[PDB]
RNA sequence: UAGACGGUGAGAGCCCGGUACGCGAAAACCCGGCACCUGCCUAGUAUCAAUUCCCGAGUAGCAGCGGGCCCGUGGAAUCCGCUGUGAAUCCGCCGGGACCACCCGGUAAGCCUAAAUACUCCUCGAUGACCGAUAGCGGAUUAGUACCGUGAGGGAAUGGUGAAAAGUACCCCGGGAGGGGAGUGAAAGAGUACCUGAAACCGUGUGCCUACAAUCCGUCAGAGCCUCCUGGGUGGUGAUGGCGUGCCUUUUGAAGAAUGAGCCUGCGAGUCAGGGACAUGUCGCAAGGUUAACCCGUGUGGGGUAGCCGCAGCGAAAGCGAGUCUGAAUAGGGCGACCCACACGCGCAUACGCGCGUGUGAAUAGUGGCGUGUUCUGGACCCGAA
RNA sequence: AUGCCGUGGUGUAAAGCGUGGCAGUGAGACGGCGGGGGAUAAGCUCCGUACGUCGAAAGGGAAACAGCCCAGAUCGCCGGC
RNA sequence: CGCGGCACAUCCACCUUGUGGUGGGUGUGGGUAGGGGAGCGUCCCUCAUUCAGCGAAGCCACCGGGUGACCGGUGGUGGA
């Protein structure tokens, strides 16, 4: 029987913590640090080159303004439709957050990545022209 | 698969299916060290403290002069070169709880189980006592009988008390909740005896 | 406790959808009568942050 | 789990005394001034071991070339004219038997002669 | 129903205190009930109609100067303070981030309000991969004592005979101290200088060497003595020959006459926290992964979907979307998609294949855990100013 | 003349390159060769040099003697060149 | 160069032909800052097992052992 006693770690999963200043066989006197600096005794912030315009604040800001207003909407597409609903009938958001194409408490716009094989009626926010396009091709609807 | 369910002071009474999917799952060794580190980590209570160069009492002012005295300057009493001084990089309070997986938790749980199960260390019993005054001399004799050797898991329900009473005394006997069914009590335990209500709790919660 | 992200880096760096951070170039905010078109559109637009301030970018912007 | 030191930190103090008898002073009492002169005390004894591989064959040479000049042969010329004869004993045991058997010592000086080059000065 | 724990002459469930468990309170306090008591109601209700009045002031608003909010005065909204000015009572007034209109929401300038939250001088009960006498509280000990300072203040050090004092009667040397013999004790190789009793350091005895030699003190070569075992081998010593410029730090470079170290013992420096960040190792699940608080459990277990990351990108943005942005462009460029190995299955190429689907990777592709390196914020490797 | 760029052959294990993790270093010294400054002084100073050594390299030689010459110590040998 | 021991890298052939072992080649193994890899010793916990008043720990001496940190045996002291 297995007993607590044969119980092991993965080869590899736990590794050696190094001991540093701890004698001349290991990383001895200095620990890795090797200097007489300001790196022997402290930290270097990232944000600092020296004294030269640092690169976050040579370069310019990028451009514009984000939309405070912006309605951010999980994507669908046809072909993950197809992948998920082979048999087509009724696809709704609730049935595509349900089978996790899409997170859920979310508006939901189906794309045109993909094929379409199935006969599919899609209720989905705000489709896209593509999608409705093979949808219908598909002979499915695509409805708000 | 099939453990027939032993009686106390009697014969065997029916028997009980031991479905494959929960008590046949294929021991995974890494998974259950994992989960029973972070079992003991969590048992594991951390209560060790000690006092950094400012926590302890005095050190304020400089002992002396930086400079003429020809000793080494030395800036408070308390620095951790000093006897009596604070402790550098000491022990301080700590939660060693660890945050495994629901499911990793749950496949060490079965990997255990499965393991006692595949060379026969899971029994059920319809009870531990016979009566309601509990006897911790028949509950041994009959534990003895169910199994000779050391580290006996007794799962039983939490409204069965004459079992846990006439058990808890006894060295080697560990007493658990089904729903209290953990890796590091399965393993440690080399037989594992359920009661017929406490494994076919098991049995449902785990569907 | 938690890690800030570096502001400024925040403003002037973004990632692509690959992962690739990218930025605007610079002298093209003022005294751009004696700049020629040619200069003006190659200092136009985002290009990728160069490989070896990559990794001090990313610890900026992480 | 606070550790005390002593019990693992004298391991290597006694082995650093005991490998430090009979040195003289400090170096021979203290852990701090023995460790020092263990290092040096190895280092010499490195560095011995090969230079007795130089120094034996030095002395080999002095005493060869003395048994040589007492069979009137340069220890020059005796190396010669073993190497010509082909006998590949080594100054080792050259000088041991010059000690031991002088007799054999001055047979491998006849056959030595007898190899060199008739005139041992002209280009070859 | 007791195998908690501790003590007892050494590891005790059965020797003791106890433990599981079961009882237990004059009185006091706390808690609850019944009374007694106190307070409220026994007169309003419905409808009509909207003619009249009511809603909390030096307040709101406004202006100035400030404060505070993510907002560092900005177009400054909301909130607070002072100064000035200074309303209106619902067909009012305030808010909805200047402002206006509309619309929505609410009724400031009176007060009170349990619970969920914070804390532990203190009391019980437990606990510890906490410390164990330089540690742990400064404080196991006269401990905030001694001592230092005028004072505010600062602030120590000091534990262990033995199971039991059975703590050495008596005798002898000695003024005593101390010791010797006796005696007690398992032990005095435990004698109130006391468990164990290391090192530095100090003797005494003893084997070898050493008073013609210039020595980083050793090392290699090496005679001779001494010792202990069977000429030989150990162990000690070392006449004599060669070689040989301490250790650390820091330096172009130090044996350096640069730094630090009298010696020994003890202590004294990359640690921990966080669903932090990056990268990796490993494990779980996998187009998913995972919970947070919290809830329920004697636990480490079970719940818990809020959230987070992955799932589509491009664009300043509206937006469009396997595209998208720029652009007049069916121009060019930028960014993004063409996701993997093995296999089958199809719409079929003679059997060998484009695409698309199952699967199997239980590293796929992510995600979560755990380990490691680095990093962030914290004292952040430790010590040190003026 | 060298050096440099490309190219085709030949040769050469621990070349090169990309991309990540972790660095340290950013006080150099002397010697050779080419130069500047200096007084064609300096154990001077400042450059160049698919130059070397030291740095961070012990061993051998140079009396001693980081930087010159020989030669790069895995360990052992009372072997040899 | 010779003879013997070790190690690292890489290559070739057998064995579950990569978790990798074995044999044999070939090359390599001075080193500060520094990187990477693999270990020794101390303490505590858990599991298993095994010693211990017929004497544990600690300490001391001696004899042995390992490529290193170091380890073992024997005896003395000691008392958990
Ligand atoms: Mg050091
Ligand atoms: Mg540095
Ligand atoms: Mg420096
Ligand atoms: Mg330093
Ligand atoms: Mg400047
Ligand atoms: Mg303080
Ligand atoms: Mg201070
Ligand atoms: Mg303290
Ligand atoms: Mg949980
Ligand atoms: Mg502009
Ligand atoms: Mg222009
Ligand atoms: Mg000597
Ligand atoms: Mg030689
Ligand atoms: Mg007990
Ligand atoms: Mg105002
Ligand atoms: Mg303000
Ligand atoms: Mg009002
Ligand atoms: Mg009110
Ligand atoms: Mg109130
Ligand atoms: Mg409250
Ligand atoms: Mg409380
Ligand atoms: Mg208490
Ligand atoms: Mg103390
Ligand atoms: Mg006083
Ligand atoms: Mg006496
Ligand atoms: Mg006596
Ligand atoms: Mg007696
Ligand atoms: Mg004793
Ligand atoms: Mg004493
Ligand atoms: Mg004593
Ligand atoms: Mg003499
Ligand atoms: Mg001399
Ligand atoms: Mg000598
Ligand atoms: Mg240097
Ligand atoms: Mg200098
Ligand atoms: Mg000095
Ligand atoms: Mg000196
Ligand atoms: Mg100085
Ligand atoms: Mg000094
Ligand atoms: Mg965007
Ligand atoms: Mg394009
Ligand atoms: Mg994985
Ligand atoms: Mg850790
Ligand atoms: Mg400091
Ligand atoms: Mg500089
Ligand atoms: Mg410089
Ligand atoms: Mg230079
Ligand atoms: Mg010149
Ligand atoms: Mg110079
Ligand atoms: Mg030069
Ligand atoms: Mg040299
Ligand atoms: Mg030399
Ligand atoms: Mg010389
Ligand atoms: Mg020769
Ligand atoms: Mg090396
Ligand atoms: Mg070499
Ligand atoms: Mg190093
Ligand atoms: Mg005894
Ligand atoms: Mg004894
Ligand atoms: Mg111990
Ligand atoms: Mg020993
Ligand atoms: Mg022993
Ligand atoms: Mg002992």
């Amino acid at each position: 029987t297995l007993k607590l006693h044969d119980l092991r770690p993965a080869r590899g999963s736990k590794t050696a913590r190094t001991r540093v200043g701890r004698g001349d066989g290991s990383k001895g006197k200095t620990a890795g640090r090797g200097t007489k600096g300001t790196r022997a005794r402290k930290q270097v912030p990232v944000t600092f080159e020296g004294g030269q315009m640092p690169i976050h604040m040579r370069l310019p800001k990028l451009k514009g303004f984000r939309n405070r207003f912006r309605t951010e909407y999980e994507i669908v597409n046809v072909g993950d439709i197809n992948r998920l609903f082979p048999q087509g009938g009724a696809v709704g958001v609730d049935d595509l957050v349900a089978k996790g194409a899409v997170r859920k408490n979310a508006l939901v716009k189906v794309l045109g990545d993909g094929k379409l094989t199935a006969k599919v009626d899609v209720s989905a926010h705000k489709f896209s022209g593509s999608a409705r396009a093979k949808i219908t091709a598909a002979g499915g609807s695509a409805t708000e | 698969l099939k453990i027939d369910v032993k009686t106390p002071a009697g014969k065997v009474d029916g028997a009980i299916e031991l479905p494959a999917e929960l008590f046949d799952v294929p021991a995974n060794i890494a998974l259950m060290h994992q989960v029973v580190t972070a079992q003991r980590a969590a048992a594991r209570q951390g209560t060790h403290s000690t006092k950094t160069r400012g926590e302890v009492s005095g050190g304020g002012r400089k002992p002396y002069r930086q400079k003429g005295t020809g000793r080494a300057r030395q800036g408070s009493t308390r620095a951790p070169q000093f006897t009596g001084g604070g402790v550098v990089h000491g022990p301080k309070p700590r939660d060693y709880s660890q945050r495994t997986p629901k499911k990793m938790i749950a496949a060490a749980l079965r990997g255990a189980l499965s393991d006692r199960a595949r060379n026969g260390r899971i029994h059920a019993i319809t009870e531990l006592v016979e009566g309601q005054n509990p006897s911790t001399k028949s509950a041994r004799a009959f534990l003895a009988s169910l199994t000779e050797r050391k580290q006996v898991l007794v799962v039983i329900g939490r409204s069965d008390e004459a079992g846990a009473k006439s058990v808890r005394n006894l060295p080697g006997v560990h007493i658990l909740a089904p729903d209290q069914l953990n890796t590091y009590d399965v393993l440690r335990a080399d037989d594992v005896v359920f009661s017929v209500e406490a494994l076919n709790a098991y049995i449902a919660a785990n569907t | 406790p938690k890690a800030k992200t570096h502001s400024g880096a925040s403003k002037r760096f973004r990632r692509t959808g690959t992962g690739k951070i990218v930025r605007q170039k610079a002298n093209r905010r003022h005294l751009l009568e004696h700049k020629p078109s040619t200069r003006t559109r190659r200092l136009d637009g985002r290009t990728v942050v160069a490989a070896n301030d990559t990794k001090r970018v990313t610890s900026l912007l992480n | 789990a606070r550790v005390k030191r002593a019990v693992n930190a004298h391991k290597k103090r006694r082995s650093i005394l005991k490998a430090s008898r009979g040195y003289r002073g400090q170096r021979s009492r203290l852990y701090r001034k023995a460790k020092e002169q263990q290092l040096h005390s190895l280092n010499y004894a490195y560095r011995d071991r090969r230079a007795r591989k130089g120094e034996f064959r030095k002395l080999w040479i002095a005493r060869i070339n003395a048994a040589a000049r007492l069979n009137d042969i340069t220890y020059n010329r005796l190396i010669q004219g073993l190497k010509a004869a082909g006998v590949e004993v080594d100054r080792k045991n050259l000088a041991d038997i010059a000690i031991s058997d002088p007799a054999a010592f001055t047979a491998l000086v006849d056959v030595a002669r007898a190899a060199l080059p008739e005139d041992v000065n002209a280009p070859s």
